[PDB]
């Protein structure tokens, strides 16, 4: 209500003195802003503060170069120049000068107009008062002499550490955020106590706060070794509350004493666990009979990360006599720790949660959601206090979300994979309670729920690149969710008389299985391919994935293919279907050419492809072993010929994948120049169907080979892809039409020949393509300026080169 | 001083756990090493 | 002037989309592999007021087109492209081949690395087009 | 290699561009964990995926070595010695690639040999041996 | 083809109460990899709404 | 029921007269309809006498439209009221309702009521059968929905981005999924989840019946060039309890629904704001008493505040007062050091008035570099003075402060008259010499040319009462040009040529506004100068070419008034431009070309224009004694050419119909082409004879 807060204000104005030091102690010391604190009350400060202000009616930009006066525009010209003399007999002569001495009035602003109207801005948007304050603030501390700016500091110090901000926590546009900004711009001032920049995460001042800490590590304020390092130690964790891992991982190992620990960070961060864990055993081994200090926040590293590896590579029986030798919920974290039951000691895992339960977590509201589902689970007629706790973890995890930045950071992919936790829960919630009606033996009828929500979860998971605790993280507790309906239908079975008992609990080890070797962790990809043994009975898409991973297992560190070779050469048993034998086959022929093997490994390649002639990966696999046994010789011998068939077979139905090197393979081994007609026969007698939309991004290697002998079978490719992509060929054909039309056989005829039949079919396309560049290249010559410019700058370049 | 005022903050934890608890009771040496090396020798 | 008239230059594009009578696609969509077509976007119009671009050691025209999903591409029009423009563009394709092996990788993924290559297509061979937005500097 | 025309060599004495500016735009942190380390993952991922560098540089070198052999007028030498001269400048930036990439078989901080290149490439005592049009100071 | 089945409905609630937690004095200066956690997310092991630790100037009389 | 529906049949007018006097009638007509068992009855009398209605319903006032809203209102719920006794009364006109009311509100007056009438219908129903002879209007509805809710750049935004976005989405369908037409939901699909609260709820849901049965490989490719936006705008909607905990889990829902397709299609961050015009500072000097020296600050850390808080007819009139000023302080701050004047000025424009036309102004020669021009900094400041002139300019639509903007107005712009003496006198730096490199220029300033943006920025806007303050704008910059030159050489040489030029620019765009822009700057200047016969007979060409473009580009659903101010436009001016003409073969370079230019297009793609050179082609034949076929003799062989190379086959149907029309149009004039087109009506014929399916 604007007339009483004028009132308020100007009697609060006029109660403090006209200087600009002490209404600045005034706003920081001195008056208490406990009772309006919910609103941003830096308002009120730059009120008082621009109080302090004269209203100075010569108001003048200096930065802008404005706009064009008539005082020097009206003398450039030059000599000549019939000067009027005192002509004033019109309406032209009174229309300026009351027009001057209109525009004289108007333009004369006071320092007044301009303060009391940004005034009441602020009352509206409260992003004027954050641009007033941070223009305003770091030009009123020059005003604060030396010999008093630790006073000054350290009253901003108690007003940044009053209680009282929690009444702004839950906003974007905090007072602490409009105030750091502020102290960011200063750069005497701008090192605060920097654990207090840290904890001023409590409201959102991320950027703000690493701007401060960051303006510390580039300052000469080498006053401390001990300054410096709780600097680094407030930024790690800040990059780390982040989840920045990168720049995390580069200011350690700009930080580090030790070597050991800079080799075990780069180990870390690179993925290879087992030698960064071996590097931090041997750095915490030579702190402890050595001469250097260590410290006290890498010897913290070493424990914690030597924690973190040997969580990556699932070592959880040394971790949990680890957590049981000290009080800690790393004993929690084993959720999955090689468990069946989870309810003969469920006492003891619900004493360990609510121990801890209190300043509650997402992840600690997780495993207390957990238990409420299994007890639910293994005891029906349960609760639905699951349909609670998840509601309030979801309310956990939104305000844990507004708490981060607005902006994507790495940080929130953990609190989607806690939104698809909470959402799978509630899937099993259902799955459940499906499974607890059909007591009366209701098969296939309620299964089909039962297998309808299994086939949602199976196209529900992470992407490849995630980390492989997010994948660990999943595949528990998809575990936990299917030992339940294994252990409920297990009563059911005898009671049929294949059957509905699944264990499928083998697809989300396969699955993880795969990805983990896609992170180049073998010795947990051969580890986890033995929890594979609780069913004897040979499935159709078990042994499947099974044996092609335990195949692939044994395909690098060449002292184990042997052990690759063993395992499938006894194996002819077959595991429900002839494509098995086929790629069990071809890589029979992978690890006999691995070695030096001629013609054993052909033969390998042979019955790997005569069997099925649908294999793509044999084909590609044989064209590779025929050009490794190519690379030996010149490649002029009509060996090439059947690497180039091999080729031109993996091409024609490996579609859909990356089959542009094949491509490469071919377009390198054509270009021999062969006298006999052998690599010719052996292109044009391919049975099959070319990849055409492929040989697209090669039109550039296609169109120069046509002025290269030995090659019209390159015009097949181009024929059939002008016949069907006529949209690709256009412009490289009228290019390179025109570079062979100027330097006036077969060249020029084979591209007539292609731009005839670009012409014929598709013509209204060729015509507007041509109508469309013509006018292109005839109305966007540059003029004369132009070309002078670049003659210019060539002429100069090549002067000072000289 | 100085070096007393810029490190009000700088008190170290050791786990969550413990930080839980010592926020929780005020309102209501190389050991793991050596516990590793003699865990594999036990085994 | 920074900004001249597409109608005053050249009023054939300007009147373009009225006599066009099919689906032309923007040029230097092939180039990126992207593995099918029915997704790639087709010239609607071309904008007017083009601008002028005084670079440091030459100058060039810059034409935006607004796609058929709303989108407004950029190109440059280098008029006097030099003639070592085959040998730069070969090896934006061999670096534009390298992405596909830079996104299965999980190390170069979580990364996010990719080559970025600029599209640069040859019309005849003395002008190409090339890709470029403002808030493109120079060091 | 019995002709002596296409090597594929670099002149400058530093190995690549990381001049003063740059690397005060980078920092600290970020050169040692964002720059060096993608400069490694990269040529880790490129020679992981069996011989397809192989694939693409052979004939992207191919076609360059016809170009120098076309720019100055000396076509003529066109046989499986022409091949020759392709797989041994392939030959050759595998190995200058895969120099990158290469963690020891002894305990040694990757992004070593990149470390020593950026040592290499920002100090002044090679900076100054450069041209004055390749401003080393920016 | 084009359409797949359908998927399990997940009934959101319609009238949840739930508490706003009060603000906690928590202190974590480890500066480590997982923060002095048992797993590395760092956003599940954090509390949601927090407040700064008490401390105390110089005492120095 | 058979007496009582010719009763009501007879009575109905009387009854809906008697409505628009009291009101409390309608509840006749309610408890006709909400339980009768003749209510299917009356639900047709009712639709067959609102159909008629509809064609009004946009041009009368707010009590007739609000009687026939209701009216369209109670028969829409007397369906869902009786579903399984008739609905079948409303499936015939229901197309044609839509369609109807797609082409009603082109010509209309109040043109929202047409679309609050299709979202009371399409509010009404869903859940039924008849949603299957409604498919065949999807596609149509679809491009004229979201070529009507992007092409408000300049949107009214009462609710009209709002309507327009609730349109789109929501539309009905008996399948779970709509249609093939998807894509058309993608981007109102942004705009419903991300600007509107209260549309949330709606466009989530439609997010769902996506995501739940779309097999995520056909809808993937979908979203693609707006999954930034729709993840950026989902990400907004993750808030903790104050905040609807209905419209958050259902965000948690969908999000945990994607396992990692919630995350595999984000990149690092292409959106990282660049510190344009709104955000940079200009900074003065100020006097602070505790200070022995001024302290520099900055003068606009309010600007992107004050625009907002002038923009919205929703705050105060003392915080709208208060931000004007403050837009105005900072704006004369930025005039301020041009603002003073010699004390000779009057005979020194008076000098450099009449110092343009005199030939070879020698050049004095000096040979000193001038400071370059930092693109970036004048950008932005050409683009802040830009922005406070266009305020100044949306000041006049508000009542009690109107008065002060346009006297601050009038100062504004007779300063900018002034002051463009300058850039005249500047541009004879151009002549004087073909190549001169060592004269003198003052350095970089405003060149006091963006008057030639703020002015077509008026004109274009999308309130008429400031388009009003744009032509009273131009018609004082036209008096002070005319004032200060001299009528003879204020059309060569003042803003008047130029920023006619301007207006002709505005018919290419690519937005109705701005065309209505040039069409009103065409009709004011045509509409002053035609007193010299030098401007108008220079420009004739450009600016036919530029009416003529307004005809030809302008989408359908643009108001109709554009295209029908630009045809009278064009016939005003070629009325002007032929009357001089007399010579029957009077064609030197520019009538040629007009001619040309007109008799060229009969053969277009869009009606309109045919319609238009149609006309055109008749009024300068009656206008002066020429026959049609004697202004084509040189141009027509352009016309038939295309025509008769083409074979008519490979054409799509527009341009089939457009040849077919120009060769009817030339067949119908007096005795001029006969020769041998055989084969084109051969062709026609059996292009005709034969079924289309």
């Amino acid at each position: 209500d604007i007339g009483i807060r004028k009132r308020f204000m100007t009697i609060l104005d006029n109660s403090l003195e006209r200087d600009i030091k002490e209404r600045l102690y005034y706003v920081i010391r001195d008056q208490n802003w406990e009772f309006i604190a919910d609103y941003p009350w830096l308002n009120q400060a730059l009120q008082l503060l621009y109080g302090s202000f004269n209203r100075e009616k010569e108001l003048s930009l200096k930065n802008i170069y404005c706009l064009s006066p008539p005082s020097i525009l009206q003398e450039y010209l030059p000599e000549n120049a019939e000067m009027v003399t005192e002509v004033n007999d019109l309406e032209l002569s009174n229309f300026v000068k009351g027009h001057i001495a209109s525009m004289q009035g108007l333009c004369r602003i006071i320092s007044s107009d301009f303060i009391d109207s940004l005034i009441e801005i602020f009352y509206q948007d409260p992003k004027a008062i954050h641009r007033a304050w941070v223009t305003l603030f770091p030009q009123v501390y020059k005003s604060i002499p030396k010999n008093e700016k630790y006073g000054f500091v350290r009253s901003i110090i108690t007003l940044l550490s009053k209680p009282y901000h929690t009444r702004q926590i839950s906003s974007r546009t905090n007072v602490i955020n409009m105030l750091l900004d502020s102290i960011s711009k200063i750069e005497s001032l701008e090192l605060p106590p920097h654990l207090v920049k840290y904890l001023a995460i409590s409201y959102n001042a991320w950027y703000q706060s690493i701007n401060i800490l960051e303006s510390i590590q580039s300052n000469t304020s080498i006053d401390n070794t001990k300054i410096i390092e709780a600097n680094e130690d407030a930024l790690l964790e800040l990059y780390v509350n982040l989840q920045e891992e990168d720049m995390f991982y580069g200011l350690w190992r700009r930080r580090a004493k030790y070597t050991e620990t800079n080799i075990g960070l780069s180990y870390e961060q690179i993925g290879l666990w087992d030698k960064a864990q071996q590097l931090y055993e041997v750095a915490q081994v030579k702190a402890r009979s050595g001469a250097l200090p260590y410290s006290q926040s890498e010897y913290a590293l070493w424990e914690d990360n030597w924690i973190q590896c040997a969580e990556k590579l699932q070592h959880w029986d040394v971790l949990t006599e680890l957590a049981k030798h000290e009080g800690f919920t790393d004993l929690l974290l084993e959720c999955g720790w090689r468990v069946a039951d989870w309810n003969s000691d469920r006492d003891a895992l619900e004493q360990s949660v609510k121990s801890v339960m209190d300043v509650p977590t997402p992840r600690r509201q997780m495993f207390k959601t957990f238990l409420a589902l299994q007890n639910f689970a293994e005891s029906r007629k349960g609760d639905q206090e699951v349909r609670k706790l998840c509601d309030e973890g979801i309310q956990l995890s939104l305000i844990k979300w507004v708490s981060l930045p607005i902006r994507y950071t790495p940080a929130h992919k953990w609190l989607l994979h806690g939104f698809q936790q909470y959402m799978e829960f509630l899937e099993a919630t259902q799955i459940y309670a499906n499974l607890h009606t059909t007591t009366v033996q209701n098969l296939d009828s309620k299964a089909q729920e039962i297998k309808r929500i299994l086939q949602a979860w199976r196209d529900r998971l992470p992407n490849t690149w995630d980390d492989v605790n997010m994948w660990n993280d999943l595949v528990t507790w998809r575990q936990h969710a299917f030992q339940v309906i294994n252990n409920a239908y297990l009563p059911l079975i005898p009671a049929l008389q294949a059957y509905r008992g699944y264990h499928e609990i083998a697809w989300v080890i396969n699955r993880f299985a795969h990805v983990a070797r896609k992170h180049n962790m073998p010795d947990v990809c051969i580890s986890q391919l033995a929890r594979i043994y609780t069913l004897p009975n040979i499935e159709i898409q078990e042994a499947f994935l099974k044996l092609r991973e335990q195949a692939k297992c044994h395909y690098q560190n060449m002292n184990e293919l042997t052990t690759g070779l063993d395992v499938i050469s006894n194996t002819n048993l077959v595991y429900f279907g002839t494509v098995q034998k086929a790629e069990f086959f071809t890589l029979k022929g992978m690890f006999l050419s691995k070695l030096r093997a001629y013609e054993e490994a052909n033969q390998a390649f042979a019955t790997a492809v005569q069997i099925d002639l649908n294999l793509a990966k044999a084909w590609a696999q044989w064209g590779f072993f025929n050009d490794r046994r190519l690379s030996e010789e010149p490649n002029n011998i009509s060996f090439a010929s059947n690497a180039i068939s091999c080729y031109l077979q993996a091409a024609g139905l490996y579609k859909n994948s990356k089959i542009r090197e094949l491509l490469c393979r071919i377009l390198w081994l054509i270009s021999i120049d062969d006298a006999s007609g052998m690599l010719t026969n052996a292109f044009d007698s391919f049975r099959g169907e070319i990849p055409v939309w492929y040989w697209i991004t090669f039109i550039p290697q296609l169109l120069t080979s046509l002025s290269h002998k030995e090659a019209n079978m390159v015009r097949h490719i181009l024929i059939r892809i002008a016949k069907s992509y006529p949209q690709a060929l256009h412009f490289q054909l009228r290019t390179t039409k025109e570079d062979f039309a100027v330097i006036q056989r077969q060249p020029w005829e084979y591209l007539q020949e292609l731009n005839n039949i670009l012409k014929t079919a598709y013509p209204l396309l060729a015509l507007s393509l041509e109508s469309l560049v013509a006018q292109i290249n005839d109305r966007f010559k540059s003029t004369t300026d132009e070309d002078l410019f670049r003659l210019i700058n060539v002429l100069l370049i090549d002067g000072t080169l000289n | 001083n100085y070096e007393q005022l810029m490190l009000i903050m700088n008190e170290r934890t050791t786990t969550i756990t413990n930080s839980t608890f010592a926020v929780s009771l005020t309102k209501n040496q190389f050991s793991r090493l050596k516990f590793i090396e003699q865990w594999r020798i036990n085994k | 002037s920074k900004k001249e008239n597409l109608e005053v230059l050249c009023p054939h594009l300007s009147n373009f989309h009225h006599q066009k009578f099919e689906d032309i696609e923007i040029p230097g969509q092939y180039l990126l592999n992207k593995d099918n077509n029915v997704h790639f976007i087709k010239i609607a119009r071309f904008l007017p007021t083009v601008d002028f671009v005084r670079g440091t050691h030459s100058s060039y025209r810059r034409l935006m087109i607004r796609g058929h999903d709303g989108s407004v591409h950029s190109f440059a029009v280098q008029y006097p492209a030099v003639r070592h423009s085959r040998r730069e563009e070969r090896m934006f394709q061999l670096y534009r081949l390298f992405n596909k092996s830079l996104s299965k990788n999980v190390e170069t993924r979580r990364r996010s690395i990719q080559f970025n290559l600029p599209i640069a297509i040859p019309l005849s061979p003395q002008v190409r087009i090339m890709n470029d937005s403002v808030s493109f500097t120079t060091l | 290699l019995p002709p002596d025309s296409p090597i594929f060599h670099n002149n400058e004495p530093v190995p690549f561009r990381l001049t003063p500016n740059i690397q005060s735009l980078i920092g600290d942190s970020a050169l040692e964990g964002i720059f060096a380390v993608n400069l490694f993952t990269i040529s880790r991922a490129l020679i992981e995926p069996d011989n397809e560098l192989n694939t693409y540089l052979a004939l992207f070198i191919r076609d360059e070595i016809i170009s120098w052999f076309s720019n100055l007028h000396r076509p003529i030498i066109e046989n499986p010695q022409l091949r020759e001269m392709v797989q041994t400048n392939v030959d050759l930036i595998i190995r200058k690639v895969a120099q990158l990439g290469h963690l020891n078989s002894t305990p040694t901080v990757t992004t070593q040999f990149i470390l020593d290149c950026i040592g290499s490439a920002v100090s002044p005592r090679n900076l100054a041996r450069t041209d004055v049009n390749f401003m080393p100071w920016f | 083809a084009i359409f797949k089945q359908t998927e399990p409905a997940i009934p959101i609630s319609e009238n949840i109460s739930t508490k706003t937690p009060a603000p906690v004095a928590y202190r974590s200066n480890r500066p480590t990899i997982t923060g002095g956690s048992a797993m590395n997310a760092s956003a599940l092991n954090t509390p949601a709404t927090t407040k700064l630790p008490p401390y105390e100037m110089d005492t120095q009389r | 029921n058979a007496t009582f529906n010719e009763i009501i049949e007879q009575e109905l007018p009387f009854v809906y007269e008697r409505m628009l006097e009291d009101s409390g009638l309608l509840h006749v007509a309610q408890s006709f309809l909400t339980s009768e068992i003749t209510s299917p009855n009356f639900a047709g009398i009712l639709l067959r006498f609102l159909k008629g209605k509809l064609k009004d319903l946009g041009n009368v006032d707010f009590n007739t439209s609000n009687v026939l809203i209701r009216l369209f209102k109670l028969s829409f719920m007397s369906v869902n009221l009786f579903p399984n006794i008739n609905e079948v009364v409303l499936l015939p006109h229901l197309n044609d309702l839509i369609l109807n009311s797609l082409k009603y509100s082109t010509t209309a007056e109040e043109p929202l009521v047409y679309f609050y009438l299709i979202r009371t219908l399409f509010r009404s129903i869903g859940g039924g059968r008849f949603e299957n002879l409604y498919r065949s209007i999807k596609p149509i509805l679809q491009v004229l929905l979201q070529s009507l809710n992007q092409m408000i750049l300049t949107a009214r935004l009462p609710h009209e981005r709002e309507l327009y976005v609730e349109l789109c989405i929501t539309v009905p369908v008996r399948l779970s999924v709509l249609a093939p037409y998807l894509p058309f939901l993608m981007k109102p699909l942004v705009f419903a989840l991300q600007q509107y609260p209260d549309l949330v709820s709606q466009g989530l849901r439609t997010l769902e019946l996506c995501i739940d049965n779309l097999t995520a490989e056909y809808f993937d490719p979908i979203i693609e060039p707006v999954i930034d936006d729709v993840s950026k705008a989902l990400f907004n909607l993750l808030q903790p309890q104050p905040f609807n905990h209905a419209i958050s889990h259902n965000v948690v829902r969908i999000l945990g629904k994607l396992g990692g397709r919630n995350r595999q299609f984000l990149k690092p961050p292409t959106d990282l704001t660049e510190k344009t015009e709104l955000d940079i500072d200009a900074i003065a000097d100020f006097k602070i008493n505790g200070m022995p020296e001024d302290v520099p600050l900055s003068v606009t850390p309010g600007i992107q505040s004050a625009l907002n808080i002038l923009q919205s007819y929703k705050s105060d009139i003392h915080y709208r007062k208060s931000a004007y000023k403050y837009l105005t302080c900072v704006l004369l701050l930025m005039t301020k050091s041009s603002a003073e004047f010699p004390t000779n000025y009057t005979e020194l424009l008076k000098t450099a008035v009449n110092s343009i036309k005199l030939e070879r102004i020698g050049i004095e020669k000096n040979f000193d570099l001038e400071p370059t021009v930092n693109k970036r900094d004048y950008s932005n400041q050409e683009n802040l003075f830009l922005r406070l002139l266009e305020s100044v300019f949306y000041a006049t639509s508000i009542k009690e402060l109107k008065d002060d903007a346009m006297d601050l107005l009038n100062n504004l712009l007779d300063h900018f008259c002034l002051l463009q003496v300058n850039t005249t006198l500047l541009n004879k730096r151009n002549y004087n010499g073909t190549f001169n490199i060592d004269l003198k220029n003052p350095n970089f300033m405003l060149d006091s040319s963006l008057i030639l943006d703020a002015i077509p920025f008026a004109l274009s806007y999308y309130i008429p009462e400031v388009r009003e303050v744009g032509v009273l704008a131009y018609k004082r910059i036209y008096e002070k040009s005319c004032l200060i030159y001299g009528e003879e050489l204020a059309l060569s040489h003042s803003f008047i040529p130029e920023l006619a030029k301007q207006f002709i620019h505005l018919c290419y765009d690519e937005t109705y506004y701005n065309k209505r822009g040039g069409v009103l700057g065409i009709k004011v200047l045509i509409d002053n100068v035609k007193s010299s016969s030098v401007f108008l007979k220079k420009y004739q060409y450009n600016l036919a070419n530029g009416l003529l473009f307004v005809l030809k580009d302008t989408q359908s659903e643009a108001p109709s008034a554009i295209t029908d101010s630009a045809e009278k436009l064009l016939i005003d001016l070629l009325s002007i431009t032929f009357a001089d003409v007399k010579e029957e073969d009077l064609g030197n370079k520019v009538l040629e070309n007009t001619l040309t230019d007109i008799v060229c297009e009969l053969s277009n793609a869009n009606p309109k224009v045919r319609n238009a050179c149609q006309k055109s082609l008749h009024t300068i034949s009656n206008l002066t004694g020429i026959p049609i076929v004697k202004l084509m003799d040189h141009s027509k062989q352009f016309l038939l050419s295309p025509i008769f190379a083409k074979p008519l086959r490979a054409l799509p149907f527009t341009m089939q119909i457009g040849n077919v029309d120009a060769i009817t149009f030339c067949l119908s004039l007096p005795n001029t082409f006969l020769t041998f087109n055989e084969e084109l009506f051969r062709l026609l014929q059996e292009s005709i004879v034969l079924a289309d399916a």
